[PDB]
DNA sequence: GATTCGTATC
């Protein structure tokens, strides 16, 4: 607002020539509220000033971030009381972000941040049920549309005043993938040790089920009454 | 070596838990030339692989147990390097295509069509068997290559694939194979096997009841029961008493604790804690199908739930198992099952 | 020597049984030369690969066959690029000349056949590519598509290809062929068997032949020199005994959840197949006169849902327990 | 076999005065033509509403006799990679050409929505380095496909859908210049089937004239087909299931419409569909998605579509 | 050697007068040819309705002899990526015409198989070289075509063939092949065709092959059903009557007996019963919803394969249960 | 054998098949066979056609023992030949024998090194641009080396598009130039009027009968198509140009009976004719 | 988009 005012007070003659100086303040406020881009704001102001008609003031649309989209899906959007139009514009403008598995994972991870998890379990069951159903459509646009619409409707029917929401976080799936990769490496090492030391071929499923716990236990008992792999595969489990 | 491998029956006459299945295997192995393609299906740990190896020993003689392991390289559409381990002995081959994921089709094509066309003349021609462990894990694309591979090249190769719950095996594959059912041993036979093991191992046993307890706790799993036996043998200084605790895997204990928590506290925060526990389970590469199965059958063992709650739990478990079969991310369906259970319990 | 399925595969169109419609059309095409593009579809083990191989042999003979036939199946890559290059190049190819012996002994029609077996495994892109390749070269090349599920074949290709549905081989359809095979392999069967084999093997002669071979191997290993009984056939076909099924039915009748759960646990320890026991339960419940129409409607839908869920590679234990619990509350 | 240009290209406007529709935008473009200080601009909107013609008319009215070597029109049909952008655009912008006092070179980038991102970054460098000598005019269908760093430098002009009055006026001009016989209801039908598209209206009018001569409702509707999105909306909003089924059958199945097309149009209609509750709308979206999956897997019969309609009526009728 | 071809690509029309069914499209394209102006056409419709035949006949009529060097035809069998559109199509529609003069034709058969990049490139080729070249876009699915590409094309819709067109083509083929056809066989063929002429020609070829002496014997509906392997209408009516009226055991027995009499499939019975029930006047409206939903689920499961007896009993149970609301 | 032809100068077949290399490297090549000789005709995009002819006197043996049809037509993939005939010559007679046994028979190419006979059989596949000789806008006869240098320079420059100038004069100041449009823009490559390079240049006014002076002929050609003739000009001695009114450029290359090459090209529609005025003004300047 | 904390201004 301050800098657009400076540009106007440096173009008073022309601005005063076209009698647009009695209106410049409202358009400056509108431009400042619409964009956070100084160059685009000044370009739009120049287009409005040099024009001689009733052309609408149009500025470039800024993209919506990941957590911004998550918050818009969860808590809704201010100035847009229509869920349908908000979700529609979200899909048209940010289809690259919304058409991903990471967005559904983010919704699943962050839907508990509404009122610090202090809402009915029926709503949570409905949300996760809809997400699971959407997971059975293999990236069709209808899946994402239905999932986001259902999440928004569920959180709208329970939203009231006096809510103190939490802070969203990125899904921890990559952590689980890294842990699974470490498990795969350890299981490969155990299988490699489990052939040349003693002739035996064990399937990976058995390694994950029984040999990841019982074989390290045996080797630890053997360690105490005395083989390379003595600790549990994947580390110990907790809770 | 483990007691599961130390006392593995190396001959068709050394199998002493099913008898009738042994008679059928001997009938098959009397004339190996007309041997069809076999499909061994039965509960996990009953001994299907031992039966396959015993049949192979009956056909090709001793030496099928001299396994050589080599790494063979593959290339996918995106030209990435994949390394499948092929446990190869003379007279037969072992392949686990599930070592690769959806990329097992290229293995079933390259590696198997290589040996199917390649004859085994050395003026005399023999057929070399190929063992496919975990036939269920094939992705309906490996099986489609498999069917024509074994139909057209039957003269040179024979397929013996082992699996449990052969429902995810397509109809063309099932129609092309001889279906061999391998039932799990009863508690008496498991106890007898454990008695032979402890006798050959010089473990001091207080009473024979503590072997029936192992057999009952393993739920008809020979390998699991033998691993429990070795565990309490090496955790009790080779002297087992009735006070010796029945030991169960860590993930089973975690699932039982999760069941207790789900029955006790039913809120969204409890749901988040259950999600954390499920993520920890998945971090240990425990497949989500068996996670859901164990969760369901631990929730059906709680005595505080009436018949309506148990029926709702089993219905939701079936629905979400079908969802998990067709899904891509397991956490959605696991969380949905837990949320439905927590919503129906109250 | 060989498994009886590959040993008794038909060599000419006369050996193919119970599919008279397609086989007469193809036999009449033998004396003509206007063979269309054919779409062979039907249940597994119904005689489609046998029919196409027998026709191709009767057409070209052992010699011309190697030069006038291209076979693509699911064991080889059949992507969009492969369809656009290799299939189009083979269709473009001029018709190789027959020899004197081929010209006199075999009909040798003036065209080549491209057989695309397991065509239901091809993506819709490859089939769209195949559309005009099939069309614009219809005078020099003929296309045969074989599949079990027609719906996996896109509508254009289904329109271009002439459709030949292969019927399921019931007891009536394949009883003569099974008798032929049994007699030529010296199989002593009790009366009633060779019909139980075809009833268990619903619409599948490969399964029936393998069942007969396994029963013969058992009866030969016994050395007892007695006939094969239906009980043995049901035993090694995976059929649950009637007493176990009766126990299942009686535990369902007394609708106690814990009793059913324990029984299902032991039964699934016994290693049975959930699809087979579900089928047997269907037969028992739908054919029983002790139940009313409403119960039968509900049980039919429950069995349909359970079969559909089992066809998706789900957990047999959970599906069977849920089905039996639902039946207990009907 | 002969020589006669189609009316779409025979009647393409050559001056900004002949372009109908967005009066304010066209007036602003005329002002730019007269003063000559053209800024970087982005033109976006629906297809066939006078975006390319506006750009080319502005270029002609701004460059005059220097249009021959003053514009560099690059389009989707031409290669527009990073190397092409760099070399050609840089050499064109570095070309020192003396122009009238208030004039600049113009670089028309039609179909800029189909340009690789790295080429857009190179365009950023060229735009911010040679801006004093040349100006850029982007023609696109949606401004989202132009990266934000490029939209920062441009004055965004959005072309709205053509109103029925403007398309009627242009149709009347073309009619009174080609001497076709017409009826008021015929032009109304052409307007209705055009659906805010001038190119489609011209094509339909020419097709009707060629096929039958007089342009009335009967000829137009016997040669052109009513927009199937409207039929889909009519069938989705039907009160009872029998009427919806009958509409589907007799208006989309007998007419020869693909089931996948019907399903996709149903989804698009449901996205923009008022007078329905959010829960009902998302339930309809879910059922349409399930039916779309069944169609994609090969089960694309009329039974699947009838079942989808039945499920929609269950959810929206409390049945 | 036109006697060495399948009936489908033996009776392909060579002239526009031989394309039946699409009276309006043919009349309008003939007028376009006569007036000398041809726009950018877009032919859309179901498979086997006369799109490729129409466009090839039209191109032959426009360029009787120069067809080889006047028409560029591309289809799904040829690669049509961004490079192909940029090079081959542009260079064809950028050079002067052969012989005296004319306009070049570029036919894009099965253009719904083209990527969006190729269509986006093609749109400016269409708009820029239209003075001497016209495009024809053939497509079964219009949702795979970019909205701009649809905008710059003149849309002609090919309806499924009516009864009269198929009857006329059948008469032509019968005269050509010296075949006979009973009126009931004609009706059966009309119903099985479902607006497709390739299906009619294939079925007729199989019917001629079925006959022992195709020079004396006719073709009745019995031959039609035997060769095509479809349930007779009487069988469908009997199965539906047994399901609706009789009890469960006899309904199941009747279904199995009817199926085993001629080896009928369950999906054919399902489609026949659905066609019969669509004429039924239901009085509860929930009877229709249940029928449609249950039968669609059964049809989908059948498409994925599985137990045939279970699916058949499911069909019987679904029908009897739904018709419970009718009396309510 | 229906057709048989043996030769010892395989350098002719090598250079000949390299003359089709500037065209599609992976496509099919159409081969006519007749008593006068066999010809390798190739076509690209319906807009350019090369036609290279090996006469009967080229081969020491040429039989054509067939009478049912005047000519034999067979189409084979070009790079099957290119891959197969990569024999690296030998030094051994290396005699090459071409055979064809009618329809349904492969095209055979036998190579004998007096011990080794590497016989290769090529599978045959399923099977226009001619200028109307009565109407020729202009006709020019140039030396091969000058034209080769011109195309080499035009390729050095890139030359997105090219132009041809032909304007004879009253004082016989015949001018023939290759105008390009490239990164540099308009570059004029004019060939000299000397009889050493340009031996004849007649520009007609239609019907190819009247030698009219003071008027110019402009040919707008796509340079990707104009480059296909470059490798043929390398072995050429005299290159003959013949452009008609229908926008067809025919190049008559003969490496003196040697080999004869017929390259026919379709000329661009020239959307805007302002460039034509620009080119002629650049010329007269 | 929400929360928390900190500024700056009126
Ligand atoms: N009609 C038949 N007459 C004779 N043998 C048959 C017939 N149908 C099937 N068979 C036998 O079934 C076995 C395999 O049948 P195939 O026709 O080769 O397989 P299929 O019909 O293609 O089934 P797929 O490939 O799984 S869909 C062979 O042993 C055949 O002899
Ligand atoms: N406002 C208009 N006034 C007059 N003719 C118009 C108008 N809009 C479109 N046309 C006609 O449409 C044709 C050219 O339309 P274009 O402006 O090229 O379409 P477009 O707006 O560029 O849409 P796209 O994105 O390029 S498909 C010519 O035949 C014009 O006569
Ligand atoms: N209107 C018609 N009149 C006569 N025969 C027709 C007609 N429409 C189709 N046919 C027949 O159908 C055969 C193939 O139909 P085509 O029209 O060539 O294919 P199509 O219409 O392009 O359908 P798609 O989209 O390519 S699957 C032709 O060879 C004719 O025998
Ligand atoms: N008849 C038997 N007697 C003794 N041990 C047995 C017998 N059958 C199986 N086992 C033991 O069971 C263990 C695991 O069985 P395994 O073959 O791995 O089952 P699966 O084939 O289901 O994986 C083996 O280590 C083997 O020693
Ligand atoms: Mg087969
Ligand atoms: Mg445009
Ligand atoms: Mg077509």
């Amino acid at each position: 607002k301050k800098h657009l005012k400076f540009i106007c007070v440096q173009n008073m003659k022309m601005l005063k020539e076209k009698n647009k100086w009695n209106k410049r303040q409202e358009v400056i406020d509108y431009i400042a509220q619409e964009t956070g881009d100084i160059r685009s704001a000044i370009t739009t102001l120049q287009f409005w000033a040099t024009s001689s008609g009733s052309l609408p003031i149009s500025t470039r649309e800024s993209t919506i971030s990941y957590f911004h989209a998550i918050g818009k899906v969860i808590h809704g959007s201010h100035s847009t009381n229509n869920d349908n139009e908000m979700i529609n514009n979200l899909f048209e403008n940010s289809n690259n972000l919304l058409s991903k598995e990471d967005f559904k994972l983010g919704i699943l991870e962050n839907y508990n941040t509404f009122n610090k998890g202090e809402f009915s379990i029926s709503d949570a069951s409905s949300i996760v049920d809809c997400l699971s159903e959407c997971d059975n459509m293999n990236g069709l646009p209808e899946s994402n549309e239905y999932g986001l619409r259902e999440v928004r409707k569920t959180f709208r029917n329970i939203s009231k005043q006096g809510h103190n929401h939490g802070t969203v976080y990125f899904p921890r799936e990559w952590k689980v993938r890294k842990l699974q990769n470490s498990f795969k490496v350890q299981a490969e090492d155990w299988l490699n040790v489990s052939l040349y030391k003693y002739n035996a071929v064990h399937s990976f499923r058995n390694i994950t089920l029984e040999f990841g716990y019982y074989a390290p236990l045996i080797r630890k008992c053997q360690s105490y009454k005395k083989i390379d792999v003595v600790d549990r595969i994947g580390g110990p489990i907790e809770a | 070596s483990l007691w599961v491998d130390k006392y593995r029956p190396k001959s068709l006459n050394a199998l002493s838990h099913n008898e009738e299945l042994t008679n059928f295997l001997k009938s098959l192995s009397d004339q190996p030339r007309d041997l069809p393609h076999l499909l061994l299906y039965g509960p996990n740990g009953t001994g299907k692989k031992t039966r396959c190896m015993a049949l192979l020993e009956s056909i090709f003689g001793p030496g099928v147990y001299r396994l050589k392991i080599d790494v063979r390289q593959f290339v996918t559409a995106s030209n990435r390097k994949l390394e499948l381990n092929v446990v190869s002995s003379p007279y037969h081959l072992e392949i686990t295509p599930s070592d690769m994921g959806n990329n097992d089709r290229i293995v079933i094509q390259e590696l198997l069509k290589e040996v199917a066309q390649m004859e085994q003349v050395d003026l005399a021609h023999r057929y070399k068997c190929v063992i496919i462990n975990e036939a269920n894990s094939l992705t309906k694309d490996a099986q489609a290559a498999l069917r024509r591979t074994m139909e057209k090249y039957s003269k040179n190769i024979r397929l013996i694939m082992v699996c449990d719950s052969m429902s995810p095996i397509i109809a063309p594959i099932k129609s092309r194979c001889l279906l061999i059912r391998c039932p799990a041993p009863s508690d008496s036979e498991i106890s007898t096997i454990l008695s032979d093991v402890v006798t050959n191992e010089r473990i001091q046993l207080e009473t024979k009841d503590i072997l029936k307890r192992i057999a009952q706790a393993s739920n008809g799993n020979l390998r699991v029961s033998l691993l429990m036996l070795e565990s309490m043998a090496l955790n009790n200084e080779l002297a087992l008493k009735s006070s010796s605790p029945i030991i169960k895997p860590d993930w089973i204990i975690v699932i039982h604790k999760l069941t207790r928590k789900i029955v006790k506290e039913r809120s969204v925060n409890s749901l988040i804690e259950c999600r954390a526990v499920l993520y920890d389970l998945l971090a240990h590469c425990i497949p989500a199908n068996i996670i859901l199965k164990e969760l369901t059958f631990s929730l059906l063992d709680v005595e505080t739930l009436n018949t309506t709650n148990k029926s709702s739990i089993i219905e939701y478990s079936s629905v979400f198992d079908e969802r998990l079969s067709l899904g891509n991310k397991a956490i959605f369906h696991l969380e949905g099952f837990i949320a439905k259970v927590m919503c129906c319990l109250d | 020597q060989q498994p009886w399925v590959e040993k008794y595969r038909p060599k000419n169109l006369d050996e193919v049984t119970a599919q008279d419609h397609a086989v007469t059309v193809l036999k009449k095409t033998l004396k003509s030369a206007n063979l269309p593009h054919m779409l062979f579809y039907g249940p597994p083990g119904t005689g489609k690969t046998s029919t196409i191989l027998a026709l191709t042999k009767e057409l070209y003979g052992p010699d011309l066959m190697k030069s006038r036939i291209l076979e693509l199946n699911a064991s080889d890559e059949r992507g969009i690029s492969i369809v656009r290059e290799k299939v189009k190049n083979f269709a473009r190819l001029t018709v190789s000349k027959p020899s004197k012996h081929d010209l006199e002994n075999y009909p040798c029609p003036p065209y080549k056949i491209i057989i695309l077996d397991e065509a239901d495994s091809m993506t819709a892109d490859a089939q769209s590519a195949l559309r005009r390749t099939m069309e614009t070269y219809s005078g020099v090349t003929r296309f045969c598509l074989i599949c079990n599920y027609v719906t996996r074949i896109i509508d254009p290709l289904a329109s271009r290809c002439s459709k030949f549905r292969f019927k399921a081989l019931d007891a009536s359809n394949a009883i003569d062929r099974l008798r032929f095979i049994s007699e030529q392999e010296n199989v002593k069967c009790d009366d009633g068997v060779l019909e139980r084999i075809l009833d268990i093997s619903a619409g599948d002669l490969r399964r029936g032949i393998t069942l007969l071979q396994s029963a013969s191997k058992g009866a030969q290993y016994l050395g007892d020199g007695k006939n094969i009984t239906s009980t043995q056939v049901e035993e090694l076909a995976g059929v649950v005994p009637h007493d176990i099924l009766i126990e299942i039915v009686e535990k369902v009748k007394s609708g106690d959840f814990d009793e059913i759960k324990k029984y299902v646990n032991t039964f699934m320890k016994s290693g049975w197949s959930a699809a087979s026991v579900v089928n047997q339960l269907h037969e028992y419940y739908i054919t029983n006169d002790n139940f009313d129409t409403n119960f039968k409607n509900q049980i039919s839908w429950l069995l349909f849902t359970t079969d559909s869920r089992l066809n998706n590679g789900t957990n047999e234990h959970i599906q069977l327990l849920n089905l039996l619990v639902k039946i207990s509350q009907l | 076999l002969s020589l006669q240009l189609p009316w779409v290209e025979k009647y393409r406007p050559q001056v900004l005065s002949d372009i109908v529709g967005n009066k304010e935008t066209i007036d602003r473009l005329q002002q730019i033509a007269k003063d000559g200080n053209m800024p970087h601009m982005i033109i976006s909107g629906m297809p066939g509403i006078g975006k390319t013609t506006s750009v080319h008319c502005l270029a002609h009215e701004l460059l005059g006799r220097s249009y021959a070597d003053g514009v560099l029109e690059l389009n989707a049909s031409d290669d527009r990679g990073i190397d092409v952008v760099r070399n050609q655009i840089k050499h064109f912008a570095q070309k020192k050409l003396h122009l009238p006092p208030g004039k600049h070179k113009i670089v028309i980038l039609d179909e800029a929505d189909s340009m690789t991102a790295g080429a857009q970054q190179a365009l950023r460098r060229t735009m911010e380095l040679y801006s004093n000598s040349t100006r850029f005019a982007f023609a696109c269908n949606q401004s989202n496909k132009i990266i934000e760093p490029l939209q920062s430098r441009c004055a965004i002009l959005r072309y709205s859908k053509l109103s029925d009055e403007d398309v009627l006026k242009r149709l009347l001009q073309i009619i009174k210049l080609e001497d076709v016989k017409y009826t008021n209801d015929g032009l109304e039908a052409i307007i209705f089937t055009a659906e805010g598209d001038m190119r489609q209206a011209i094509n339909n009018l020419q097709s009707t004239v060629a096929g039958h001569g007089l342009v009335n409702a009967d000829n137009v509707f016997k040669i052109v087909d009513s927009p199937h999105p409207l039929i889909v909306k009519k069938m989705l909003l039907a009160s009872n299931l029998e009427d919806s089924i009958q509409i589907l059958r007799t208006d989309l199945w007998k007419k020869g419409y693909s089931s996948i097309d019907i399903v996709t149009t149903s989804f698009r209609v449901t996205k923009n569909l008022a007078q329905v509750k959010e829960s009902v709308r998302l339930e309809m979206i879910k059922e349409i998605g399930l039916t779309h999956m069944r169609i994609l897997e090969g089960v694309g019969t009329y039974l699947q579509l009838a079942s989808m309609l039945a499920k929609i009526h269950k959810l929206n009728n409390k049945a | 050697s036109k006697e060495n071809l399948p009936w489908v690509e033996k009776y392909r029309p060579e002239t526009l007068d031989e394309v039946y069914g699409q009276n309006e499209v043919i009349t309008t394209v003939r007028k376009f040819v006569d007036e000398g102006k041809l726009p950018h056409l877009l032919f859309y419709g179901p498979p086997g309705t006369g799109k490729t035949s129409t466009i090839v006949a039209l191109a032959r009529e426009i360029y009787g002899k120069n067809y080889s060097n006047m028409v560029l035809e591309l289809n799904a069998s040829d690669d049509r990526g961004i490079d192909v559109v940029r090079n081959q199509i542009k260079d064809f529609a950028s050079t002067r015409q052969i012989f005296s003069k004319g306009f070049k034709l570029i036919i894009l058969d099965e253009a719904d198989a083209m990527t969006n990049a190729a269509q986006n490139a093609l749109r400016r080729v269409i708009e820029r070289y239209t003075k001497n070249t016209r495009f024809c876009v053939l497509a079964n699915y219009a949702h795979k075509l970019t909205p701009a590409l649809l905008s710059r094309c003149t849309r002609f819709r090919f309806q499924p063939l009516p009864q009269e067109a198929i009857e006329r083509r059948i008469a032509n083929v019968l005269v050509h092949e010296k075949l006979k056809l009973s009126p009931n066989a004609e009706k059966a063929l009309i119903e099985l065709s479902n607006g497709d002429m390739r299906r009619v020609l294939n079925v007729l070829q199989s019917c001629k092959a079925t006959l022992d002496n195709p020079d004396e014997d006719e073709i009745s509906d019995d031959v039609i059903y035997e060769c095509c392997g479809a349930p007779r209408p009487s069988d469908l009516k009997a199965v539906l009557k047994s399901i609706l009226e009789d009890d469960w055991g006899t309904a199941h027995y009747t279904l199995n007996k009817v199926r085993s009499a001629k080896g009928l499939a369950l999906i054919d019975l399902i489609e026949g019963i659905v066609k019969i029930l669509e004429d039924y006047e239901l009085q509860n409206e929930e009877t229709r919803v249940h029928l449609l939903t249950k039968l669609a689920d059964i049809e989908y499961s059948i498409s994925k394969g599985g137990n045939d007896q279970i699916q058949g009993s499911a069909v019987i149970g679904a029908i009897k249960a739904s018709f419970e609301n009718e009396t309510v | 054998n229906k057709f048989s032809a043996s030769t010892v100068h395989l350098e002719h077949i090598t250079t000949a098949l390299s003359c089709l290399t500037p065209f599609g490297s992976k496509d099919d090549v159409l081969i006519f066979i007749d008593a006068d000789g066999l010809s390798f005709v190739r076509e690209n995009n319906h807009v350019i056609k090369i036609q290279l002819l090996l006469s009967r006197e080229l081969f020491m043996s040429y039989s054509y023992r067939n009478e049912t049809e005047d000519h034999m037509k067979l189409c084979v993939k070009i790079n099957h030949i290119l891959d197969s005939v990569s024999v690296m010559n030998r030094n051994d007679i290396v005699e090459c024998t071409l055979s064809y046994d009618g329809h349904g028979s492969p095209f055979v190419l036998i190579f004998e090194d007096s011990f080794i006979s590497e016989r290769v059989e090529y599978s045959t596949y399923l099977i226009g641009l001619e200028l109307d000789r009565e109407r020729i806008s202009f006709e020019a006869i140039i030396k091969g080396e000058a034209l080769h240098s011109a195309l080499k320079d035009l390729k050095e420059i890139g030359c997105k598009e090219c132009y041809v100038y032909a304007k004879t004069e009253a004082n016989d100041e015949n001018v023939f130039a290759l105008i390009s449009k490239s990164q540099l823009g308009f570059s004029k490559i004019k060939l000299p009027s000397n009889r050493s390079i340009l031996e004849k240049l007649q520009v007609f006014d239609g019907d190819s009968t009247t030698v009219i002076d003071g008027f110019a002929v402009i040919g707008f050609f796509d340079f990707t198509s104009f480059d296909k003739i470059r490798k043929s000009t390398k072995i050429a001695s005299k290159v003959l140009f013949r452009m008609d009114v229908h926008g067809v450029l025919s190049v008559n290359i003969l490496s003196q009976p040697g080999i004869v090459i017929e390259v026919c090209m379709l000329e661009k529609e020239s959307i805007d004719e302002a460039a034509q005025t620009e080119i002629e003004l650049l010329m007269e300047t």
